[PDB]
RNA sequence: AAGGAACUUUGCAAUCUCACCCCGUAACUUCGGAAGAAGGGGUCCCCACGCUUCGCGUGGGGCGCAGUGAAUAGGCCCAG
RNA sequence: AUUCCUUGUCGGGUAAGUUCCGACCUGCACGAAAGGCGUAACGAUCUGGGCGCUGUCUCAACGAGGGACUCGGUGAAAUU
RNA sequence: GAUGUCGGCUCGUCGCAUCCUGGGGCUGAAGAAGGUCCCAAGGGUUGGGCUGUUCGCCCAUUAAAGCGGCACGCGAGCUGGGUUCAGAACGUCGUGAGACAGUUCGGUCUCUAUCCGCUACGGGCGCAGGAGAAUUGAGGGGAGUUGCUCCUAGUACGAGAGGACCGGAGUGAACGGACCGCUGGUCUCCCUGCUGUCGUACCAACGGCACAUGCAGGGUAGCUAUGUCCGGAACGGAUAACCGCUGAAAGCAUCUAAGCGGGAAGCCAGCCCCAAGAUGAGUUCUCCCACUGUUUAUCAGGUAAGACUCCCGGAAGACCACCGGGUUAAGAGGCCAGGCGUGCACGCAUAGCAAUGUGUUCAGCGGACUGGUGCUCAUCAGUCGAGGUCUUGACCA
């Protein structure tokens, strides 16, 4: 059948011992210098369109 | 270990059909965008094959055709683009990452001539 | 690892110009190796290995060339080393006229 | 490299004509007799190595006969013998030279070249009918 | 004892006199010296040499403290070596000499995970008269209800390789002064552009 | 690579063989078969020539490692 | 394919054969339509041998692709 | 309300009543070769044929080709030959249905690992400042095998035949490590050849598909062995059996009760690798330094040294981690040059009825390899990160 299977039900305790690793890490926004409105870093600010000049139209 | 040097995820014969599949689009709009990935695997081959072209004799010509099969285009790249590159040392196609995608969670980019 | 600027290219090469012999041209078609048999006791002989040429695998000190013959009813094949100091001078024989740069084809 | 099941031409007129392998001795020539292995391991043997043998197509008309048990001294392995100045040597085939608890040649002849290690070997006698010694 | 540091290079073909010889070409480049550990400062007797250059935009500024303490130059790589001196700075010439036997120590190149057939050679199995088991996988990890684990040190798949290594007694063939180059018969651990360390015989014949 | 059943409960498995012309083909037999027994040769292109035409035969010529040149496509035998 | 003693005994083939073929016979417990013995041809049948070929093996190696791993979406199971 | 069964294969590890190597007593031990008892498990202990075998017999070797234990070790690891399902046969028993010390052909052995354990790899925190880097070694792991030839020496020995110890040289085997220069393997589109078909209008030149490379030939780097290189050591310390010096109790004798020495592949040190979460958390060199916050916001907040984030890579790699660069730049792509593989391109000309050949052409094409070059992208910017407890003691004017 289903061969391998656990020996028990996992604490509610245990079942997050291991959880305390899925935070996620919030992204590092930066403020872009032309809409000053924050932007990913290295890629081009999705509100002006801009990176050094403007590429992606509006 | 695997320290060898290119990128695929489909087959052999499909790695190179992409990678034709988007030389000649980029080559017919100056600028498309793609997967981020996908470009920076692009980027040479074109640049290679803009190189190619760089040349204006029939040979070049019937190189390129091998990987460009619409007519039009080989054109264009062969007598409006490859021409103008003339003066720069070859390297002229740029990358802008822009922002993740939303069905998939995939950054795309803009692979512009 | 170490991040020295370098040109190991060359670096090798010096270590290896010391150690590098030019032949005559051939490609494929007849040659006469007539090498050297110093091996025996003190007595050095004087073999002369002699046919078809298959391969010159290599550059530099590490080129060479292999030869294909049929000594007394069984084939051989022989591997030179162009700066082998067992050999002292090769010599085509009848330039030939083939379609490749190896030959196997031939060995049968 | 030859091995046990490997079948070699003989390159004598002791009148075997094939003969396969059956075990690798590690080729004792040397001092009196030839020498007692040295080792019950090894299973390679290289040019100028001594086997034992079993003759499974002998001629009509000779010393040895089919089904003796016998013992050779591969002469020409179709591998490549590297030679010390880095040359390299290969047959087109397997052969081998059936012998004499003195490493003695049984026939009164060796047929094709002969490999030159075999003069290193100190296998003489063998060396002395080869009608060459690539 | 004695040592210096390098960089691998390459491998190539060489003869000395009639018998063609493989040689890892090694380039031992000259070393600094930038501390002297002795035992009545760090307990124990020993040295600090450098190796490759690095740009001082580049280098810490405690680094250039360490390194100015004895107005070096910032090398990017220091090691120790036990019992050793000269005065000046560390050069292979009159270090080795040709004819030494050596211990080359790199790092060898690595494999990243690799199974029990290529790790630990064992033999996996079949590959014909049945199966799921076809080649690699370790057949059995134990015994029984004694034991009732598996021992501490069993082999099994894991990260081969990006591990220290010391191939010993290595002749020095050549040595090219002039350039800290030198020559090694036999191959040497890690790939080229690696650290190799070359020592005396750690212990030879 | 070298070797070639040394594997193994057993060559299981996977190769080889693999089309169509031509030559050739054993024991044994209820003479029908065994037989595609086994074994070997051919097979592409050009040109002339003759043929029952698609097609084919003959002669010369040509190119390659290789010509049912890629897909389909018997491994054979001895003995019970 | 009917044998306990048993891998019977001698021969055969193998370098070596508790299996295989041939005899002999002492048929533990063959036998004549619960058919006896034989038999060309036929078998995805069962046994033993051989030629050929091979990664079955000596040892494994490299390469491909689909999972296995990572991130975005959806999100089970047996068990306890 | 289930502790899966014989045998293999894989994977091992342990005992010694040691199979071989080590050391020793006695031998009816001349030497060589052996017998036998003691001490000694470091390591090693071959490949074939027959059988489901274990066993054993045998072929050829070997220093040897040990015996046992670990649920007759190991099926959540594989097989399934064996035997304790359903089919069928023979002999045998049974009037029969069926049966069997028996024999014989056939017969679905279950993707998903939770806890311990195990192999690798990260995150936290800790180690009384915050950081960069170099180390000591507590402890721990790996390895630990053997033949043959030569020399001494044709000696000692022996009527002779034959023929050593000790010590010193070499050269293999198997096993491991590393490595790819060599010799080979591979190299899934790096070059070419070839077929059928469809398309690029056609001719010519090409592309697609005939694997998930249509086939073939070859092949750089990488990875790789059947290829290379190196190793198992020496010395030392303490000992086993065993041999002994001085020597009483037994005015002698005694390796012993005082004492002292020799002495094994074994033990400890030594070799290579890990290693202070060695929470008893070590050592050394270097850097940043003493900010701000009204008993209403009691500790956080600017920041230093430094580092992460992120970008572009890597001989690093599953992810993480690790190394490198990030315009004061040569990190990667490109680009030029070169190397190396393929093996002479398109086109044109000429020869030929044509197929094709010849020339221009050692052409053309080009993955990863050596360099050079600011052409392209590594922009901009953010986040985190010190002010050093107390007690005793010592030294400073």
């Amino acid at each position: 059948a289903k061969h391998p299977v656990p020996k028990k039900k996992t604490s509610k305790s245990k079942r997050d011992m291991r959880r305390s690793h899925h935070a996620l890490t919030a992204p590092n926004l930066t403020e872009c210098p032309q809409c000053h409105g924050k932007k990913l870093s290295h890629h081009i600010c999705p509100n002006c369109g801009y990176y050094d000049g403007r590429q992606v139209l509006a | 270990h695997g320290k060898a040097g290119r990128k695929l995820n489909r087959n052999s014969s499909a790695r190179v059909a992409l990678a034709r599949a988007q030389a000649t689009a980029l080559l017919r709009e100056g600028r498309i965008q793609t997967t981020l990935t996908k470009a920076k695997e692009l980027r040479p081959f074109v640049e290679q094959l803009i190189t190619t072209a760089k040349g204006g004799d029939l040979h070049s010509r019937r190189l390129v055709a091998q990987d460009i099969h619409d007519k039009d285009v080989v054109r264009k790249v062969m007598d409006e683009v490859a021409p103008k590159y003339a003066e720069r040392p070859g390297g002229y196609t740029r990358i802008l990452r822009v922002g993740t995608r939303r069905g998939d969670g995939v950054t795309m980019a803009l692979i512009e001539l | 690892q170490t991040h020295i600027k370098i040109n190991r290219g060359e670096l090798l090469r010096g270590i290896e110009q010391d150690h590098t012999r030019q032949l005559p041209d051939f490609r494929p078609g007849d040659t006469v190796r007539v090498d050297t048999k110093v091996r025996e006791g003190n007595r050095t002989r004087s073999q002369a290995f002699e046919g078809v040429v298959i391969a010159i695998n290599g550059s530099g000190s590490r080129k060479s060339f292999t030869v294909r013959k049929i000594s007394f009813g069984e084939g051989v094949e022989r591997v030179f080393p162009f700066a082998s100091p067992l050999v002292n001078q090769v010599t085509i024989v009848e330039r030939g006229k083939v379609r490749r740069a190896k030959l196997y084809y031939l060995r049968e | 490299m030859i091995m046990p099941q490997s079948r070699l031409d003989v390159a004598d007129n002791s009148g075997a004509r094939e003969i396969m392998c059956i075990r690798v001795l590690n080729s004792g020539i040397g001092g009196k007799g030839l020498t007692t292995g040295g080792g019950g391991n090894k299973r390679y043997a290289h040019v100028g190595d001594i086997i034992v043998a079993s003759v499974k197509d002998a001629a009509p008309r000779g010393a040895v006969k089919a089904g003796d048990v016998v013992k050779a001294v591969v002469v020409r392995t179709s591998h490549a013998i590297k030679r010390a100045d880095g040359s390299t040597i290969r047959f087109d085939r397997n052969a081998a030279v059936i012998i004499n608890n003195q490493g003695e040649p049984r026939g009164t002849r060796v047929f094709g070249p002969v490999a030159r290690e075999l003069r290193d070997r100190r296998f003489m006698k063998i060396v002395s009918l080869a009608p060459e010694v690539l | 004892m004695k040592g210096i540091l390098g960089t691998k290079i390459g491998m190539t073909q060489i003869w000395k006199n009639d018998r063609a010889i493989p040689v890892t070409v090694v380039l031992a480049g000259p070393c600094p010296i930038v501390q002297r550990k002795t035992a009545q400062t760090d307990g124990y007797e020993a040295v600090q040499i450098g190796y490759a250059p690095k740009a001082e935009r580049k280098v810490n500024k405690p680094m250039q403290g360490h390194f100015a303490k004895a107005g070096v130059a910032p090398t990017r790589i220091l090691r120790e070596f036990r019992g050793f001196a000269p005065d000046g700075d560390s050069v292979n010439v009159d270090i080795f000499a040709e004819g030494e036997k050596i211990d080359a120590t790199g790092t060898s190149k690595g494999k990243g995970t690799q199974g029990v057939m290529k790790r630990w050679n064992f033999a996996g199995g079949p590959a014909s008269h049945g199966s799921k088991k076809w080649h690699r996988r370790p057949g059995s990890i134990g015994q029984r209800k004694t034991p009732g684990r598996v021992y501490k040190g069993k082999r099994m798949a894991g990260h081969m390789g990006m591990e220290r290594v010391t191939v010993q007694n290595l002749e020095v063939v050549e040595i090219r002064a002039g350039e800290n180059l030198i020559l090694v018969k036999g191959a040497i651990p890690g790939a080229n552009g690696g650290l190799v360390v070359l020592r005396s015989a750690a212990k030879a014949s």
